[PDB]
């Protein structure tokens, strides 16, 4: 006829994860900050990478950010 | 007043305006305000200008006030 | 740094203005208005 | 290019490398604060799309994409958070989005 | 010395502005305008 339609759908709320194990939110950012007030070796080093960053985390969303 | 949240210097205050906007209320909304002091000495703005009615009614000491101080209001 | 407030102040300025049987005050082309002074603020940050 | 074109100095000091790593951290410290609302699946070009508040007052909405299958890998090929510029930033309250 | 002139400007202008049965007309960005304005000032400052 010469239209188109959509569907509203009110009122949605916070996306945590995407369908089929995919995870929309990236590590906790406040030990970094932490981490900034010490020096630099104390942040760039392997200790912090292991455990506050993940090595599947260190790929995916935020990956290109790490 | 200061606060010092998430390794950062918050900074909160009111603002005494009473902002009749039901227009039947009285001292109905006040404006809250927060802030934030980066690590390079630069101030960032968590709130700014969200309107927020008193938890007391009219005195000027009350015994307790805590804000919930992420984003939502209760004593 | 001059970039977030100009955002914010016109993000306040869309706010109402007047009360008391006087509905308005906001400014409507606000966030226009600091899109192309940030913009701007942006071309002259590449020249420099 | 922030961090790219700050530490573009002559003799260097490592107070100015060191500067604009933390201008690095505190710009990334709020693009890991995105509140994704609104998603979107393309299916003729293979892409998803989000919407993404942040935790301000003012809204000052974002948006990314992932732009192939969703399990053709684990891994998406994903973007960077970008502003969407227009109309939406002023304080004001919406039916919907 | 065009610094204090521009943050006492907006400190004023956040005071209310019309009277009598119509409250308000105080601009809501004013002070992040100046903020945005003494920066760029400053920016200039420099770069002379």
């Amino acid at each position: 006829g010469g239209n188109s339609f959509n569907r509203i759908t009110f009122d949605t709320n916070i996306i945590h994860e995407l369908d089929g194990d995919i995870s929309l939110l990236p590590p906790d950012s406040l030990p970094l900050v932490e981490k900034l007030q010490t020096s630099v070796d104390e942040l760039l080093s392997y200790s912090t990478q292991k455990d506050k960053i993940g090595l599947d985390a260190f790929s995916g969303s935020y990956g290109i950010y790490f | 007043n200061l606060s010092w949240y998430r390794n950062r210097l918050y900074v909160d205050w009111l603002n005494k305006t009473a902002f009749k906007t039901d227009e039947g209320k009285g001292k109905s909304e006040y404006h809250y305000n927060a802030a934030y002091k980066n690590d390079n000495n630069a101030w960032n703005d968590n709130i700014s200008n969200m309107k927020i009615g008193l938890p007391w009614e009219q005195s000027k000491d009350i015994d307790e006030i805590p804000p919930i101080f992420i984003n939502q209001d209760n004593v | 740094a001059s970039v977030a407030p100009l955002m914010l102040a016109a993000a306040l300025d869309t706010a109402p203005n007047v009360f008391g049987l006087a509905d308005g005050g906001s400014h409507w082309g606000a966030v226009p208005y600091a899109t192309s002074a940030t913009l701007q603020i942006s071309a002259g940050l590449t020249e420099s | 290019n922030t961090f790219e074109q700050s530490i573009n100095n002559s003799r260097l000091t490592e107070k100015s490398v060191k500067s604009a790593l933390q201008s690095y951290l505190i710009s990334y410290e709020k693009l890991a604060q995105i509140d994704t609302i609104k998603e979107l699946y393309v299916e003729n070009i293979k892409t998803h799309f989000f919407l993404g508040k942040t935790r301000e007052s003012p809204c000052q909405y974002y948006w990314r994409s992932g732009e192939q299958l969703s399990n053709d890998s684990h891994h998406l090929r994903w973007s960077e958070w970008k502003k969407v510029e227009c109309n939406i930033n002023g304080t004001e309250e919406k039916f919907f989005i």
